RNA sequence: CCCCACUAUGCUUAGCCCUAAACCUCAACAGUUAAAUCAACAAAACUGCUCGCCAGAACACUACGAGCCACAGCUUAAAACUCAAA
């Protein structure tokens, strides 16, 4: 009979989904990226649950974030205000 | 004579593939005042709101699209070995079949 | 009256066993029915189990090689926009076409997907079914 | 124009003025809300002492000082000694968590100074000195 | 200290409501932790304490979602009753 | 117990001391999920193999001996009297 199932791999399996940073290389240079997850009024980084980033991405932008501040490329205390006007991509709300 | 294999193979559910985001074509079978309880031909029906738009026209026996979501809806939960199902199917009430 | 033990055999095997004692005066009336025409499995009760290790279900998953098919079409020409009808046993979707003719194109040609993908589409645009990308 | 609830950066110009001053120029009321005490301090842009009042100087004693109604008191004898030295706008910065956090801000306002930014600087230590054991009580 | 002033925790008011930017305030030291950050470092927290407290609220988060989740889940069934009487 | 002040100590360097609810209170490796699952609770139930340890309570994280940079110390660790329990 030639009309029974046939071993084989989910050809319907959907892509698993990827951070918005996937594939992309995260230097501490890059102030501009690292800015964009931190709190604007108190420079503090935020967490996953607020990023969305994966965990290797989380503890990537984490390290650079932490060494740009430190070799004396990023603010501490604050966002720089120059990247105030930058997309927002973490879900997070002031009302503000 | 036609084997249970052949009838599944040629099959109009088991060639629909993947039921998320298919339209379907279901029949309203019960209505319990704004809710309308729709057949699509698989194992169970799916239940939807009846729209504010043209409401009237959705009665018993009425042809309707749907979008559907789920053919089943079920979840594990913590501390639960097996999984807990609603015995409904997750479906967006798109209008008359016209 | 028979035995309430129902996780000691069954109820056949109760009942023969206590009509051969004695305790049971006549068989009940649905004895000789079971005897003669007996269950494909006897009911004996048994405690459902939770696997563990490298015990796994046997219960294979159903594909068939249309599926491959079935799959490039929904990811290129999506969902079609003609809704299913699965009320009539012998519906036929526009990814049913499709597959027919490219099976019908695999059998009377050559054996290159992306070649018959496009061959099938081309052929299924003459027919005159709108496929937007 | 979108209102901007983040202040003006000193070096990129903007339009916002106060009385034809910019943020930059604003007088500075510096209120440090503590747990027994509050105490305001206005000084100006280049940091020239104008006005001060605590809950203290102001004749509260023990623990009536650590209160809402001596925060109060405080920020309007502050406004009203900056008030005689030419200053109508502030900009307010408040250092810990005290009962006269806003209850010295809203003595400022009725003093008739009027507040145009508040900023925090609570000392937050990144784990420096090691603070006192927890009380038994 | 080291720092230019007046950026970081800093909010403008608008119309002269000086109430509502100061409860906006508020709400930023509060999201972003510092509230209880200050609030916490008044008495030193010995590190098994701290360790036990972290763990009991990571989880109390956890269960409290799973069981939101179920209702969320169980709250469909909850309609009209479609088959009343029989 | 609350408030204030201030030591040994918490730190560095070089040596000691060798103790913890040093706990996942689960010895190390290999295997199984089929059985009757299984005293109970903890943390689903077991199998093969090896090492370490245990044979009523208390006396006893004790005495004596021995070893130790330790000298009010650590490791190892009893017996007599007593009880019908623990
Ligand atoms: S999901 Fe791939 S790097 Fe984050
Ligand atoms: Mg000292
Ligand atoms: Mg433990
Ligand atoms: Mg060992
Ligand atoms: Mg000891
Ligand atoms: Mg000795
Ligand atoms: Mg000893």
């Amino acid at each position: 009979n030639e009309d029974l199932p046939i071993s084989m791999e989910n050809p319907y399996k959907e892509p698993l989904k990827k951070c918005i940073l996937c594939g992309k290389h995260v230097d501490y240079k890059n102030v501009q990226l690292l800015s964009q997850f931190v709190s604007p009024f108190t420079g503090c980084i935020y967490g996953r649950h607020i990023t969305g980033l994966c965990g290797k991405k989380q503890k990537e932008i984490t390290k650079a974030i932490k060494r740009a501040q430190i070799m004396g490329f990023m603010p501490v205390t604050y966002k720089d205000p120059a990247y105030l006007k930058d997309p927002k991509v973490c879900n997070i709300r002031y009302r503000e | 004579v036609e084997s249970f294999a052949s009838m599944l193979r040629h099959s109009p559910l088991t060639q629909m593939g993947p039921a998320k985001d298919k339209l379907v074509i279901g029949r309203i079978f019960h209505i319990v005042e704004n809710d309308l309880y729709i057949d699509f031909g698989g194992k169970f029906h799916c239940v939807c709101r009846r729209p504010e738009v043209d409401g009237e026209k959705y009665q018993k026996g009425t042809r309707v699209r749907l979008r559907l979501l789920d053919l089943e809806l079920t979840s594990r939960f913590l501390g639960a070995t097996t999984d807990t199902t609603v015995l409904e199917a997750n479906a967006v009430l798109l209008g008359i079949q016209e | 009256a028979g035995s309430r033990l129902e996780t000691v055999g069954s109820i056949f095997s109760r009942t023969r066993d206590l009509v051969r004692a004695g305790v049971l005066k006549e068989k009940p009336l649905w004895f000789d029915v079971y005897d003669a025409f007996p269950p494909l499995r006897e009911p004996v009760f048994q405690r459902p189990r939770v696997r563990y290790g490298k015990a796994k279900a046997p219960i294979q998953d159903i594909w068939y090689h249309e599926d491959r098919i079935r799959a490039k079409f929904y990811s290129v020409y999506g969902s079609g926009q003609r809704a299913f009808d699965l009320f009539n046993p012998n519906f036929k979707s526009t990814c049913q076409r499709f597959v027919e003719k490219y099976t019908e194109l695999q059998k009377l040609g050559e054996t290159d997907e992306e070649k018959l993908f496009v061959e099938t589409g081309k052929a299924l645009l003459a027919e005159g079914v709108i496929l937007r990308r | 124009t979108k209102f901007s609830i983040y202040p003006p950066i000193p070096g990129e110009e903007s339009s916002l003025r106060w009385a034809g001053k910019k943020f930059e120029e604003i007088p500075i009321a510096h209120i440090k809300a503590s747990h027994n005490n509050t105490q305001i301090q206005v000084v100006s842009a280049s940091n020239e002492p104008l006005a001060f009042a605590s809950c203290g100087t102001e004749g509260f004693r023990n623990a009536k000082k650590g209160t809402g109604i001596a925060a109060q008191t405080a920020g309007i004898a502050a406004a009203a000694r900056a008030k005689q030295k030419g200053v109508i706008h502030i900009r307010v910065v408040v250092k810990g968590l005290g009962p006269g956090r806003l209850s010295a801000m809203h003595g400022l306002i009725m003093g008739g100074l009027e507040v145009i930014s508040i900023t925090d600087n609570t000392p937050i230590p990144h784990n420096g000195c090691r603070p006192r054991k927890a009380r038994k009580l | 200290a080291k720092h230019l002033k007046f950026i970081a925790r800093t909010v403008m008011v608008q119309e002269g409501n000086v109430e509502s930017a100061y409860r906006t305030l508020n709400r930023i030291l509060t999201m972003d932790g510092l509230i209880e950050d200050i609030k916490h470092r008044r008495y030193y927290e010995k590190p098994c304490r701290r360790r036990q407290r972290e763990s009991y609220e990571r989880c109390r988060r956890i269960y409290n979602m799973e069981m939101a989740r179920k209702i969320n889940f169980l709250m469909r069934k909850n309609r009209a009753d479609p088959w009343q009487g029989c």
